[PDB]
């Protein structure tokens, strides 16, 4: 989904 | 097992074979460090969208301090330009926002800018969304003036994906089609720690060879948590070349008989940029 680290 | 040997030499022989027609590159910050763009490897909020919405000034202050003095693509970028020009490049997925792929001559059709780009900026107001070029963004950043829209005075934001934001729609539509038909994955300058970008490696067919050019081995499955398998007795398709991206691409070019072509291209393009 979203930009994740 | 399409590689005859799990080495750079084996990948080079594979790319010269009839079977290798469609190459996808996956690239990250390690392909731009030799161009002066820093790899960034509470303080992590400066790139998270929730804080940026609350206070955008520290991001634009940071952007001024880290804006590169010149935009000169690296040997790695021009290796991808050779892939395009030789008809091998299906797509370059980049985590980078620095526009160097475009300057090296990759076209928007060639590129999935998975994390956005500074190449363009937009007013954030839903009803306006006026677009601004990097020239305009650069002068607002360097004037230490928070960029505001000239039509509605809302904030103007570079077209980058902040942490916590969804990736662009084009990332998912391209990946759904590209990875059905990829002959070779070239993974350069990324340690595959950012999601969902890193999951791209597991989308290729299980028979597709994957070359990692990077300072460290990356993408292996975590022993606690489609992973790369370089060194097990079952390793059959993944190769790790450990070093600087420029040197790895120069080595692969030489094996392909492209070394003179790559050197001539870099020198001429760099001379042209230096002359602007
Ligand atoms: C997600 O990984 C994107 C992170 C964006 C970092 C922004 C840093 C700002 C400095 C970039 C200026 C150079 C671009 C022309
Ligand atoms: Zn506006």
């Amino acid at each position: 989904g979203a930009k994740r680290h | 097992r399409l590689l005859d040997e799990l080495t750079l030499e084996g990948v080079a022989r594979y790319m010269q074979s009839e079977r290798c027609r469609r190459v996808i590159c996956l690239v990250g910050a390690g392909i731009s460090t030799s161009a002066g763009i820093p790899d960034f490897r509470y303080p992590e909020a400066i790139f998270e969208i929730s804080y940026f919405k609350k206070h955008p000034e520290p991001f634009f202050a940071l952007a001024k301090e880290l804006y590169p003095g010149q935009f000169k693509p690296t040997i790695c970028h021009y290796f991808m330009r050779l892939l395009k020009d030789k008809g091998l490049l299906l797509r370059c997925y980049t985590q980078n926002i620095d526009t160097l792929e475009r300057i090296a001559g990759l076209e928007q059709e060639d590129l999935v800018e998975a994390h956005g780009t500074f190449y363009t900026s937009h007013c954030v107001s839903a009803s306006c969304r006026h677009e601004y070029p990097l020239s305009w963004m650069k002068e607002k950043i360097f004037s230490e003036v928070t960029p505001k829209c000239e039509d509605c005075q809302s904030l103007v934001k570079p077209d980058i994906v902040f942490f916590g934001e969804s990736l662009p729609a084009r990332f998912f539509s391209c990946m759904q089609s590209d990875f059905l038909k990829v002959d070779l994955l070239l993974v350069m300058g990324t340690s595959l720690q950012v999601q969902p970008f890193a999951s791209l490696i597991s989308k290729a067919p299980l028979s597709t060879p994957r070359l990692l050019i990077n300072k460290e081995k990356a993408g292996q499955s975590d022993p606690f948590l489609g992973g790369m398998d370089f060194d097990s007795k079952k390793a059959y398709r993944d190769v790790a070349w450990l070093g600087e991206c420029d040197q790895g691409c120069l080595a692969l070019a030489e094996l392909l008989g492209w070394k003179k072509e790559l050197e001539d291209l870099v020198r001429r393009e760099h001379a042209s940029i230096d002359a602007q």
